[PDB]
RNA sequence: ACCAAAGCUAGCUCAACAUACUAAACAAAUACAAAAAUACACCAAAAUAAAAUAAAACAUUCACCUAACAUUAAAGUAUAGGAGAUAGAAAUUUUUAUCCUGACGCUAUAGAGAUAGUACCGUAAGGGAAAGAUGAAAGAAUAAAAUAAAAGUAAAAAAAAGCAAA
RNA sequence: ACGAGCUACCCAUGAGCAGUUUAAAAGAACCAACUCAUCUAUGUGGCAAAAUAGUGAGAAGACUUGUAGGUAGAGGUGAAAA
RNA sequence: CUCGCACACGCUUACAUCAGUAACUAAUAAUAUACUGAUAAUUAACAACCAAUAAACCAAAACAACACUAAAACGUUUAUUAAUUACAUUGUUAACCCAACACAGGAGUGCACCAAGGAAAGAUUAAAAGAAGUAAAAGGAACUCGGCAAACACAAACCCCGCCU
């Protein structure tokens, strides 16, 4: 079972070794759960074989044969996942009806930026834990200060952003007068 | 409005074309070069 | 001057330091010191039959691609529980109260693979 | 850079000397 | 010294475009026009500069008065740094006495 | 695989993930913009493989196929019109093979040509009545087609055959789906016959 | 090389010793016995998915150490490399 | 007093 | 005697002195953090 | 499976399950001389050992006997145009041995025709030959070798 | 003839408007020695700003000096002050919409420190750079095209005597 | 604000001290490792922002020394040399 | 001619193989452990990680017989509970670190004094002055602030000041 690494000797030397077009998710999505789950492995290891060889082809100092299907194999995994997933996250919008697969809230740092804290699951209660405990979230009084300077610096930024695209349309409009 | 100066090449030629025929770094170099032009004249 | 900006991992400082990769922990440390593993902790990969199947790596290239429709939670409604609901109302058999015959379900903490709090990795 | 023609201008005077210098016209 | 061995692309103004064509034009409002509008109004620029005039000092006290809570932070803090100097150097700086 | 571009970079007509493009322009190469008539995807009347007439250079009132677009610097490649010649082979005792290479057009000097009388002519955007976007010649008032052409791969769909990786149109169109409620999960689970009894302790999230 | 047995190099005092210094009337060696580590029962042998290796860990063992016991019994006697060993 | 002048190298790009 | 030795390398010594979670136990720290955030620093600590 | 959540474990939970593995692995060729026993490969830094042993039995129904990881460092040390350090990303190789008395090696991937290297040494000498016709005649001296007369 | 020289772009500056004000990106990991899934706790807090300086010294005093209320005046007036330096009101008054946003601002030693808070320098807080120039095309390098003008040299060592010239 | 990774003094915790002389491991003696830095000559943009060569003083102690921790500038520490 | 091998701390691929070196690193070449590129590599048995609560124990380490004073680091057993189930995770290269340098300097421990490590001289010539050494007739401090330095000497006395280490 360790030749599955390798494609067949017969395409061994050759420089073109020709293959199909990857999964378009639409293709995808007609397919059951299992099938999928099978497809998964198929895919699998093609994608073994192909790194493989493209590693030993480097370590040959020669160029890859056909080194496209590298890219479609992931695509075509790639694509299976984003199935996968959505027939789990329409489901769980039917069922619970939460938007987030890792249950998180908004919290505000002791830097004062505004935070999306994923939570971790412990065998014990919150205010039992000494570690999570010594976290704080919340700024204090001096925070304030630098909050304002962060939304100046951001403003400027923009400020300048801006500036520049108005000027290259002035510039473009006497360089090319065609209106 | 920043002026700067652009002909500075001119007013430097006008002092040097005097100069050439001194002999040393007198005859290059526009500070030893306005020293010894005035001294000249 | 030491060095700043290279990552801080288990290579660089003295015995004392020993910081995982991030492989997943598969046990505790015993009685006697020694290791013990967990066989639930254990990943264990479930892997179809392939062999009498016929699905390939790739497709074939005259083979047509779709209209591109991303699966949203109102279609998925309509293809399983809008003909079980619609044929239970026209025979007047509907009851608001129990959805649980046509697939809802009321809470998660029962079943082995839960949603929301999500149980299962892959 | 220094913004403007006509130091630009009297120098393309200067170059046309120098051309007439080194080749003297027939 | 060296100077550009090329001559400039020739920039032509054309004087009669329509900036140029219609300036001043409602400079006379306030005399031809009954007087409602003072000139004035026709200023545009910053809040605190339209139809007023000063030294720099008193530019930038009256900046600071206007808008200055409405200024980012270094630029306040500049702003201030600014007119204790244009004070100090005002009123205890000079020949003149 | 995606490369980034440095913000100011120059297009060469060279693919820019190419060894000619890192030749010519290297890491740390930044050069003056060149300034660029700004053409908005919706106003772009120029695609590959159409008949166009040169308004200018030494080759003009001719007509040819554009091979390649540019759309970054607006440019048209038309194919043995625009000409300069350049050699190819080389080695010390060798001078090979002077080829004729063509230098790109900006769309100022191409106007496109409609099918019926071989005449340039100007194009603009019209929606029809079927809910089709097509090209309207202002002149003659005619539609010009689109240019069906080849793809990069140099492969037609029409004469292909399947490997021993590939899946048959067959196989792959057909639909396996049935849109029930359990998840990749429950679903395998259940079909590999695999048991399993005990639930989990309660765990705490935050 | 070793190395991929594997094996590994240390450095420190190498001792020759055979369960008792030099001074020591006994000298010869009868038998040796030896009780195999828990690591290498027959039962996880088993479950490592390694069968021929039961037999192969006693081979091991004695021919390890049974050397090492009779090497050292012959350098008591003051036999070594460049004398090698008469009887 | 003791007065020394502690020497400072050049950036090391140069 | 001879100086400019100065330094004697430690991690341990590295991290407790100038480390995050050193940084993080008191008020001026965080300030220190802030700081070096607020002009963009691509090493916020040690 | 990696990047991925694992469910907490306390006592008499269900087994942990993975459906669709996450990894991937290269087989590579070893840069020192090994044991026939021993197959070399190239995983990702999180999957233990335990992890590839059954992922091997699993998948590809290979007798592994032992498995041993060691984690390569790579270099930090080549610079960018702009000084700025480039990191050759580090990796996780791992030794497996077979069970069975399998003995593997790694195949050769690049055997080389002998009618294309037949024909890369007569397109090597045709080019030769071309360069040695239009080198230049000893006795013309410089003269171009267009012009009839 | 070498070394060199020349570009006009990258972007910036100041205001206007404006919604409203911590950008972007988050799969995992991040406050163990940040980026290390997983065990019984602790957790947290506030006290007037000071001085350099002005008073030709310095001792009370010394505008502004990280506290929203603008504008025209009342007015530098009443007042307050080693009654010195200086500081300084109020009552009371005035204020007409919205569009016409740009530039007698900079152009690579300038304009932002910025190609970058990077390299590099500091144990740390912290300090903090330099650097670009071909053309329609270089998928036109036996490559084609317009400065050859700084000091420094070379082409070309010197020949009594002297601020080097007149 | 930041600094005790140098150094001053502490706290924990480790480590070294061979030969000779002596009833003695006695802040004894001779003399290495080790620690200091007496006198001279070199060196003085140096090998070195305090070194080299010789020569010296201590060398079971108020000794040397590793690792981790502490004390912070109106301060600390100090067998006081500010 | 003799600072060797290893570990700790530190450094972070500078290590290895093949190839290249016009120029870039080496204060110069040859060529390459240090420049350039490509490709590889350190595999756990050593090391890190690796239980709590009660209860009995006055009795030093010093070859420990027994003692000294300054009174001394280092654990057994009993009881109560401790998930029980192959293979966990992580350190493993080097000619290396701190001194702006490929710096005669600074650097803990264990074993060694060679079995391991290394090269004082790019090639000449054989001037002065300078440095470092060996030898020196007769004299022996006459030198000099002072026997400083040197010596085939390596001894004796007396003051001042501090008791002493
Ligand atoms: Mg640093
Ligand atoms: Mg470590
Ligand atoms: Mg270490
Ligand atoms: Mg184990
Ligand atoms: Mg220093
Ligand atoms: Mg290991
Ligand atoms: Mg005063
Ligand atoms: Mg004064
Ligand atoms: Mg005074
Ligand atoms: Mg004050
Ligand atoms: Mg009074
Ligand atoms: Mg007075
Ligand atoms: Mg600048
Ligand atoms: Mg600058
Ligand atoms: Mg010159
Ligand atoms: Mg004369
Ligand atoms: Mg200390
Ligand atoms: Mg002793
Ligand atoms: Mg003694
Ligand atoms: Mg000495
Ligand atoms: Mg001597
Ligand atoms: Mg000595
Ligand atoms: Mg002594
Ligand atoms: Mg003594
Ligand atoms: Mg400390
Ligand atoms: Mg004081
Ligand atoms: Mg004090
Ligand atoms: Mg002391
Ligand atoms: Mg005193
Ligand atoms: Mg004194
Ligand atoms: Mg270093
Ligand atoms: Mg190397
Ligand atoms: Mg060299
Ligand atoms: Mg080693
Ligand atoms: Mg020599
Ligand atoms: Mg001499
Ligand atoms: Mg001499
Ligand atoms: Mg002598
Ligand atoms: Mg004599
Ligand atoms: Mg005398
Ligand atoms: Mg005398
Ligand atoms: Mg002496
Ligand atoms: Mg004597
Ligand atoms: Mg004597
Ligand atoms: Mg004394």
């Amino acid at each position: 079972g360790l030749e599955e690494f390798f494609d067949d000797p017969k395409n061994w030397g050759e420089e073109k070794v020709k293959s199909g077009a990857s999964w378009t998710c639409q293709q995808l999505r007609n397919k059951s759960n299992e099938d999928l789950h099978k497809l998964w492995y198929v895919l699998l290891k093609e994608r073994n074989m192909l790194l493989t060889l493209e590693q030993e082809a480097k370590r040959q100092r020669l160029p890859m044969p056909s080194p496209e299907r590298l890219e479609k194999v992931v695509d075509s995994m790639d694509a299976l996942d984003k199935v996968v997933q959505e027939r789990e996250d329409a489901l769980r919008l039917l069922q619970t009806g939460q938007e987030k697969a890792r249950p998180g809230a908004w919290r505000r740092d002791i830097f004062g930026r505004i935070i999306w804290h994923k939570f971790k699951q412990w065998p014990i209660p919150w205010y039992l834990n000494k570690k999570y405990n010594r976290k704080r979230f919340f700024a204090m009084p001096y925070v304030e200060r630098f909050v304002r300077m962060r939304i100046e610096k951001q403003a400027r930024i923009k400020a300048r952003k801006r500036s520049l695209e108005r000027k290259k349309e002035k510039f473009l409009q006497e360089k090319f007068p065609h209106l | 409005l920043r002026s700067r100066v652009t002909d500075r090449y001119w007013r430097v030629q006008e002092v040097l074309k005097h100069a050439r025929h001194f002999r040393g770094r007198k005859n290059r170099c526009y500070r030893l070069a306005v020293r010894a032009v005035t001294r000249a004249f | 001057g030491a060095d700043r900006m290279s990552k801080w991992t288990s290579k660089r400082g003295p015995r004392t330091f020993c910081k995982g990769r991030g492989a997943k922990g598969t046990g505790f440390h015993g009685r006697d010191g020694k290791f013990v593993q967990i066989k639930e902790m254990i990943p264990e990969l479930v892997v179809p039959e392939l062999a009498g199947f016929k699905l390939k790596p790739y497709v074939n290239y005259r083979a047509p691609e779709g209209t591109d429709t991303p699966l949203t939670a109102k279609q998925l409604f309509l293809e399983t529980a809008a003909p079980a609901i619609e044929k239970d109302f026209k025979a007047g058999t509907f009851d608001p109260e129990h959805l649980e015959k046509y697939g809802f379900e009321p809470t998660q903490e029962g079943k082995l693979f839960q949603l929301y709090p999500k149980n299962f990795p892959r | 850079a220094k913004k403007g023609f006509r130091a630009a201008y009297r120098f393309q005077k200067e170059l046309e000397r120098w051309r007439l210098l080194r080749c003297p016209p027939p | 010294f060296h100077v550009r061995v090329t001559l400039p692309p020739r920039k032509v103004v054309d004087r009669w475009n329509e900036k140029r064509a219609m300036f001043g034009v409602y400079d006379n409002i306030g005399i031809l026009g009954n007087f409602e509008k003072h000139p004035k109004e026709l200023i545009k620029g910053p809040i605190w500069l339209r139809g007023w005039k000063g030294n720099e000092l008193q530019r930038c006290i009256r900046k600071k008065r206007m808008v200055g809570n409405r200024m980012f932070i270094d630029d306040l803090h500049n702003l201030n740094k600014r007119i204790s100097y244009l004070y100090k150097h005002f009123n205890r700086h000079g020949k003149y006495r | 695989s995606k490369v980034t571009l440095p913000p100011n970079y120059r297009y060469g007509m060279s693919r820019p993930g190419s060894l000619s493009d890192k030749r010519k322009n290297p890491p740390g190469t930044r050069r003056r913009r060149v300034p660029v008539e700004p053409i908005s995807d919706e106003d772009w009347h120029l695609f590959c493989g159409d008949k166009v007439e040169i308004l200018e250079g030494k080759d003009a009132g001719k007509q040819g196929k554009v091979v390649q677009v540019i759309r970054q610097r607006n440019w048209v490649v038309v194919e043995g019109l625009n000409t300069h010649y350049r050699y190819v082979g080389k080695t010390v005792d060798y001078r090979g093979t002077m080829i004729p290479s063509e230098a790109p057009l900006l769309h100022n000097q191409v106007k496109l040509v409609d099918p019926t009388d071989r005449k340039p002519t100007d194009v603009e955007w019209r929606f029809t009545e079927a809910g089709e976007r097509v090209r309207v010649s202002t002149r003659s008032g005619r539609i010009i087609p689109k240019p069906e052409f080849p793809r990069a791969d140099g492969i037609v769909p029409e004469t292909w055959i399947d490997g021993p990786k590939d899946t048959s149109v067959e196989d792959a169109l057909e639909k396996t789906y049935v849109p029930r409620l359990k998840t990749l999960e429950e679903e395998v689970m259940e079909a590999m016959g695999i048991q399993e009894t005990r639930r989990h302790k309660k765990v705490y999230w935050y | 090389k070793p190395d991929k047995l594997p094996l590994f190099k240390r450095q420190y005092e190498n001792t020759i010793f055979i369960g008792s210094k030099t001074a020591d009337p006994l000298c010869y060696g009868h038998t040796q016995f030896h009780l195999l580590p828990d690591k290498l029962k027959r039962e996880k042998l088993l479950k490592q998915n390694c069968a021929d290796q039961i037999e192969v860990v006693f081979r091991a063992n004695a021919i390890a150490s049974l050397f090492a016991w009779t090497g050292a019994q012959a350098m008591y006697q003051g036999f070594w490399s460049e004398a090698d060993v008469t009887r | 007093k003791k007065r020394f002048t502690p020497p400072t190298y050049q950036p090391k790009y140069k | 005697k001879a100086r400019g030795n100065e330094y004697q390398p430690s991690n341990i010594k590295r991290k407790h002195k100038h480390g995050w979670v050193r940084r993080l136990r008191t008020p001026t720290g965080v300030q220190v953090i802030l700081r070096r955030m607020h002009k963009g620093r691509k090493s916020l600590s040690h | 499976a990696r990047n991925v959540l694992y469910p907490l474990y306390q006592l008499g939970n269900p087994q942990l399950r993975v459906f669709r593995t996450n990894f991937f692995i290269q087989l590579v060729r070893p840069g020192t001389a090994q044991p026939e026993d021993t197959v070399q490969f190239r995983i990702p830094m999180e999957m233990t050992r335990v992890d590839l042993r059954n992922y091997l039995e699993r998948i590809y129904n290979v007798p592994v006997a032992a498995v041993r990881t060691r984690v390569q460092y790579g270099s930090n040390r080549r610079r960018d145009h702009r000084n700025i350090r480039i990191k050759k990303p580090d990796y996780k190789v791992a030794y497996v041995q077979l069970a069975l008395g399998q003995t593997f090696t790694f195949p050769d991937l690049f055997p080389e025709r002998k009618g294309a290297s037949v024909d890369v040494d007569v397109r090597d000498q045709v080019l030769e030959d071309q360069r040695q016709k239009h080198s230049p005649d000893p006795r013309r001296g410089g003269v171009p070798g267009w012009f009839g007369l």
